[PDB]
């Protein structure tokens, strides 16, 4: 549970990241202790080195049609200030 | 080239004559149309209906006499000079190739090419009941698209007729859902060229480009009037009641 | 201008259409690629003798494989050589045409440049000139970035052709369509 958020904070703080370090930030003895879970959070790793080639989750489905929708939102949103130009009655 | 206005004085009258002679789908109510031809712009002042017979059991099979025009022109003339023949309409929807025969007729009275014209007597679709034609070749013919003019005169009566947006979205499938089709028609209706001639401007899209920031550089500023837009509605209609119902509601003296 | 008209003879017939084929080869163009081949010049033509290479040249039109032609070479073509010029011009414009038509769907312009020019199978410095001559090609627009080796084009590459952006057309087209209803829903409605 720790190690976790140090995941992600190694995550954030290293798109790459020594296999060794990462097991050395996760106090593992095994890197293959670390491997499973770098790999367990499908982190990319070449040799040595645990890698972040994306470090985040984005895209991913849902949160869409709002926040991101450029005339829609727009146009909704001009269809809502329409409508504060229609609800304006 | 020379295209022209439409007068809706004859576009009324017009159906008047296929309402007049009772045209039907079998039948095109057809005229003489009347303006002066000679700018790349020409005007539709008027038109005739000039008494006729249509026989499509027989395409070439039709009658009709000019001498109406004969007589009309000169009272046109009488009525006034600047009548002078632009060409003449039908009723149509349609074309019928024997509308290539009648169109040499007026040739023989017009001073251009004359000036076919299409109705819709039914009005159906869309802009225009109309498509006006001028012959050519390998024939052809062509549509020059045409339009009002002011007639004021007209737009007042008319004015007395009638009575935002999204509209301007709907047409948005329209040709394109022909214009697909359109292709698969002549694909398997021929299963020409000028698809091919459309084929080029379709890259005319995804085109966009960064220049799309402007856009969103611009669309900031739009909103910028925000808070001003409802800022007098903010401050307004608020303090408006609080200086009426004051007065009012404890206005209530005796 | 014949087309409606003028009943002839076939060795008018061949021998000017050949001739207006060689013309055509003696054009070569804003090729063309394809063209009245459809038309009944053919038959008629091609068939043999240089009408077989004249055909070839269609082919060639497509192709643009040198030795699929400077095999082929007699004088007469030979007689004027550019056209391994011409070919190169072809191989050139004949792999430009499909790649303006249609790789890059998708707004098609880049193209940029070397590999993707080299695409056309015919070499980087090259594309150092027959890419790099645009309406020195007589056609291309727009321009380079010669570091990021990058075309910037634009158009002048017409087609008689079919059969494709049918498809992709009315997708898009259906695409903001759609999603207008979505928006297109209430606006005036509501």
């Amino acid at each position: 549970a720790i190690r976790d958020e140090i995941a992600k904070n190694t995550e954030l703080s290293y798109d790459f990241l020594p296999l060794s370090n990462i097991k050395a930030l996760l106090f593992f003895n095994n890197e293959k202790e670390t491997e499973k879970f770098a790999l367990e959070r499908n982190w990319p790793i070449v040799n040595s080195k645990v890698y972040f080639n994306n470090q985040s989750k984005e895209k991913a489905d849902y949160e869409d049609e709002m926040m991101h929708e450029e005339d829609q939102k727009t146009n909704i949103i001009e269809k809502a200030m329409d409508y504060a130009i229609s609800i304006e009655n | 080239h020379e295209k022209v206005t439409i007068a809706p004085l004859v576009l009324l009258s017009a159906l008047d004559h296929y309402e007049r002679t009772q045209t039907k789908e079998n039948k095109r109510c057809v005229g003489v149309i009347l303006g002066d031809a000679n700018s790349s712009t020409i005007r539709v002042t008027n038109s005739f209906a000039l008494p006729f017979e249509e026989d499509e059991k027989n395409s070439d099979v039709w009658f009709l006499d000019h001498n109406y025009i004969e007589n009309m022109n000169e009272m046109c003339k009488k009525i006034n000079a600047k009548e002078k023949l632009i060409g003449w309409y039908h009723s149509g929807p349609k074309l019928r190739a024997s509308d290539l025969k009648i169109n040499e007729l007026f040739k023989k009275y017009t001073q251009n090419n004359p000036l076919l014209l299409i109705v819709d007597v039914k009005q159906q679709g869309v802009g225009l009941p109309t498509d006006a034609y001028v012959a050519i070749e390998e024939k052809t013919f062509l549509h020059l698209p045409c339009t009002i003019e002011a007639e004021e005169a007209e737009e007042i009566g008319v004015e007395h007729l009638l009575r935002i947006r999204l509209t301007n979205q709907l047409k948005s499938l329209k040709g394109l859902q022909s214009k697909l089709k359109d292709v698969v028609e002549y694909l398997d209706k021929v299963i020409h060229t000028i698809l091919g001639k459309l084929q080029d401007v379709f890259n005319l899209n995804n085109l966009q480009k960064a220049l799309t920031v402007k856009t969103n550089d611009e669309l900031m500023v739009i909103y910028i009037s925000n808070l001003v837009r409802s800022i007098i509605a903010f401050d307004d209609l608020i303090e408006n009641k609080i200086q009426n119902k004051k007065i009012q509601e404890q206005r209530v003296k005796d | 201008t014949l087309e409606p008209s003028t009943s002839i003879t076939l060795a008018e017939r061949q021998q000017l259409a050949y001739d207006l084929s060689i013309s055509a080869l003696l054009g070569d163009k804003i090729y063309n690629f394809g063209e009245l081949l459809h038309h009944p010049i053919m038959e008629t033509i091609v068939n043999d003798s240089n009408y077989d290479w004249l055909f070839q040249l269609l082919n060639a039109l497509t192709v643009g494989d040198f030795d699929k032609f400077d095999s082929l070479i007699k004088v007469q073509i030979s007689k004027i050589p550019i056209l391994a010029q011409h070919e190169s011009f072809l191989r050139q414009k004949i792999c430009l045409m499909t790649l303006i038509e249609t790789v890059f769907v998708k707004n098609i312009r880049m193209l940029s440049f070397e590999d993707i020019s080299k695409a056309t199978h015919l070499p980087k410095d090259n594309v150092e000139h027959l890419v790099m001559r645009a309406i020195s090609l007589g056609l291309l627009k727009g321009s380079i970035d010669q570091v990021n080796e990058l075309v910037t084009i634009s158009w002048v590459q017409p087609r008689i052709i079919s059969g494709d952006q049918i498809t992709k057309m009315k997708d898009r087209l259906v695409e903001w369509n759609d999603q207008v209803e979505k928006l297109g829903k209430k606006m005036e409605a509501r």
